[PDB]
């Protein structure tokens, strides 16, 4: 799960 | 009695807006500044100069730290960019990490080119000049980080694109159903093209000289993913075998299982 994988670029993308 | 629409804006202008309001340097900044006063970096002593009265270890570690400042900065500019390419927060969110963690490098190396010319590059928000061959004299394996890039940059310069053309462009890196482990495959797909489609159309009327230059700038993306292959070889050895050149989470994160 890329989210998971990336969670301060998944921050950045909320 | 009726009721009509809303315009809409162009495309290509609606990208172009978007760049202007996410990206703190551009190629019409850039330039302003590099043709005149930046402090020149060229030896340790600019350096130590420049650090001191600007960013408040080894030399080599110090460019390094401030190399990936400057790449999450702009990590961030290109995130809130891609936040305003029609149809992308539309996509899953895994697939937006995703488009991001493969395309933030290649965006980052072809807007790198803005701020390059022959002799150094801009750094520090417009403040600093770092020359080309300073950065040639660090130490093995700091000497190789940014050559490459000026290699790219000279022949992307070239091209005499603008930041309208350089908008669309980077919104294609982004756009792109080529990168691994994307789910909605087809959705990115019809966005890449259409994204793709305006770059075609916009480089043709504002580039009416050179009628190669969509089949060049498809070989540019092709050149940056090479690009960002070899950076990223070269930023594992440099986290491997420097233990101050610690590497910071957003970026770990994006290199992590990349290439
Ligand atoms: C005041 C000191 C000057 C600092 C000079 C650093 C300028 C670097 C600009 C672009 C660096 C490219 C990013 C490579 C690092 C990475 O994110 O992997």
């Amino acid at each position: 799960d890329a989210a998971s994988k990336h969670k301060q670029l998944s921050e950045l993308l909320r | 009695g009726s009721h009509m629409t809303a315009d809409l804006k162009s495309l290509a202008k609606r990208i172009y807006e978007a760049y202007l309001k996410n990206f703190n340097m551009n190629k019409v900044k850039a330039r302003v500044i590099l043709s005149g006063p930046p402090f020149v970096i060229h030896d340790m002593e600019t350096l130590c100069m420049a650090e001191k009265t600007l960013v408040a270890k080894e030399a080599e570690v110090r460019i390094f730290h401030c190399c990936q400042c400057t790449s999450v900065e702009t990590v961030t500019e290109l995130t809130e960019f891609a936040k305003a390419i029609p149809g992308f927060a539309n996509l899953d969110l895994n697939d937006q990490v995703t488009l991001l963690k493969y395309g933030v490098y290649e965006a980052i190396f072809a807007m790198l080119s803005s701020v390059m010319n022959k002799d150094g590059m801009l750094v520090a928000y417009g403040n600093g000049f770092i020359t080309r061959e300073f950065l040639k004299s660090l130490r093995k394996p700091f000497c190789d980080i940014m050559e490459p890039k000026f290699d790219f940059a000279m022949k992307f310069n070239a091209l005499e694109l603008d930041d309208s053309d350089i908008s669309l462009f980077v919104a294609a890196i982004i756009c792109c159903g080529d990168r691994p482990g994307l789910l909605n495959v087809g959705h990115i797909e019809k966005m890449q093209e259409g994204i793709v489609h305006v770059l075609r159309l916009h480089l043709q009327s504002n580039h009416p000289d050179d009628i190669f230059l969509f089949p060049k700038l498809l070989q540019k993306m092709a050149d940056l993913r090479q690009l960002v292959t070899e950076h990223a070889q070269l930023v594992q050895i440099i986290k491997k075998t420097e233990s101050d050149a610690a590497l910071h989470p957003l970026l770990q994160e994006i290199y992590r299982d990349m290439y």
